[PDB]
């Protein structure tokens, strides 16, 4: 859409031309080229948990998003028009699909998960620890579009799964597994042991058995 | 046949085919094997640690031993995998497991 590309350039020019200079071209040793990353990869950062961290680091916190849902779409259309790549799954209305991305299979939605991706994470969906300063995040926060976009646009040190590698269907099923899956007492006992055994043993010491 | 056996199903890779009679100029996929060398310049400490990795410089979650192939006959929980083999030929199985020890 003409407005979506236009808004995207204005928001891009004010956040990442420091690491992706001009029309999605990466700054060397600061950030990668954004040509070919596409809307869903942009979905996987600002829309998803891992918004990029200005301090360079091995991993980023899924820090609170700095751009709203219309803005994430405008930023994404700028990088899909500039680059050309994966697009975020969207519902009939045009919102990013979340419920539709809930896969029917959770049994196979799970089996897929263990061979593909369970290992860097947890079978539960709890985090795993990875390469240099790299960890695999807990996938509890991720909404279903987030889940589909980590797999389609492989983030950082996360294996990228193409729609051919994991079909659009299985990615939904994967979402179904990694979403379906998602004083007085000590004080009194401390008395009855420490304090009362101390007092009673002291009495036994002072007193006399008979 | 690259027989990966992950948690509760199978995957068959067809690493290589070379018929003695002469056919099947086919091979597996050398890419897709990504290590997990946690060779960060510095860890939580300020300097000196420069931790390479727990074991042989790699983290336990490495999966470099796992070999991958172009033709993967992954078995889903609702679709039993069917490794198809040519009759009359010598079939080698390169066995590996993704998560846990189990049997084939
Ligand atoms: C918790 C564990 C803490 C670690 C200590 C582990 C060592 C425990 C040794 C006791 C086991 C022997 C036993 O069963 O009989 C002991 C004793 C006497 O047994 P007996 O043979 O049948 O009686 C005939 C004796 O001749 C009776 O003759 P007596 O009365 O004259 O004997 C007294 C001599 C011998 O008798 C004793 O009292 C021995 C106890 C000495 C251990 C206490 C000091 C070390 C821990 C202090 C906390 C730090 O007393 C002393 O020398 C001074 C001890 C003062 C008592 C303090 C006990 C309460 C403090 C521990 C609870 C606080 C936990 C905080 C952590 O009975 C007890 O249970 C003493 C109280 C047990 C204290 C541990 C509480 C659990
Ligand atoms: C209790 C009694 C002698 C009754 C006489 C029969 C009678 C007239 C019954 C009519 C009343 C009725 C209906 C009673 C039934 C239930 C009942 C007793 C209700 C009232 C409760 C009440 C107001 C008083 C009962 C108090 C009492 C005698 C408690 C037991 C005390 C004794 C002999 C303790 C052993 C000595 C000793 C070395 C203790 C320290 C060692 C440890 C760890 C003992 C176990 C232990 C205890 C004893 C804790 O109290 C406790 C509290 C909170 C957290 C953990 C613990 C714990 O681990
Ligand atoms: C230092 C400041 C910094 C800011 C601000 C920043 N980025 Fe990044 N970006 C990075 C770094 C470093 C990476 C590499 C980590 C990774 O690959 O996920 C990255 C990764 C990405 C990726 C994934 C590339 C890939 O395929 O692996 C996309 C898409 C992206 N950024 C777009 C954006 C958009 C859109 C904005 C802001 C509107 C933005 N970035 C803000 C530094 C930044
Ligand atoms: C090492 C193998 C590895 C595989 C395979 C893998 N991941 Fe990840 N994943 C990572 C690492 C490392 C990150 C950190 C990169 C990032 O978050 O930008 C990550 C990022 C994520 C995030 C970031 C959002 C959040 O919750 O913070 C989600 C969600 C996620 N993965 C879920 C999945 C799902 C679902 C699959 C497959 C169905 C999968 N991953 C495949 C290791 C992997």
């Amino acid at each position: 859409q003409s407005a979506l590309l236009r808004t995207g350039k204005q928001l891009f020019e004010t956040s990442c031309v420091s690491c992706h200079g001009a029309n999605l071209q990466g700054v060397p040793d600061r950030g990668p080229s954004l040509i070919g990353t596409g809307e869903a990869a942009v979905y996987f950062q600002v829309s998803t948990g891992r918004m990029p961290a200005m301090r360079g680091e091995a991993q980023a916190p899924s820090k609170p998003p700095h751009f709203d849902e219309s803005q994430i779409d405008a930023l994404g259309a700028y990088v899909q028009a500039n680059g050309g790549g994966p697009t975020v799954p969207r519902d009939d209305h045009g919102a990013v699909a979340q419920e539709s991305l809930i896969g029917g299979d959770v049994a196979r939605g799970g089996d897929l998960f263990r061979l593909n991706c369970a290992s860097c994470h947890n079978f539960t969906g709890k985090g795993g620890a990875l390469s240099s300063g790299k960890y695999a995040p807990d996938l509890g926060d991720a909404n279903p579009a987030q889940i589909y976009t980590a797999m389609l646009t492989g983030p950082q040190n996360m294996p990228k799964f193409s729609d051919r590698q994991l079909t659009p269907d299985e990615k939904r099923d994967i979402v179904a597994y990694v979403r379906e899956s998602a004083g007085p007492a000590p004080e009194g006992m401390a008395m009855w042991i420490i304090g009362m055994v101390a007092a009673i043993g002291v009495a036994m010491w002072i007193g006399s058995r008979a | 046949i690259d027989v990966t056996a992950f948690q509760w199903n199978w995957k068959f890779g067809y690493q290589k085919i070379a018929f003695a009679d002469g056919s099947f100029d086919y091979d597996g996929a050398d890419p897709e094997r990504k290590e997990a060398m946690t060779s960060r310049p510095e860890g939580k400490d300020e300097h000196g640690i420069e931790k390479v990795g727990p074991i042989r410089g790699m983290t336990p979650e490495d999966r470099t031993y796992l070999n991958f192939d172009k033709i993967e006959t992954l078995g889903t929980s609702s679709e039993i995998p069917v490794l198809v083999l040519p009759a009359g030929k010598r079939i080698e199985f390169v066995l590996n497991s993704a998560d846990v020890i189990h049997g084939f």
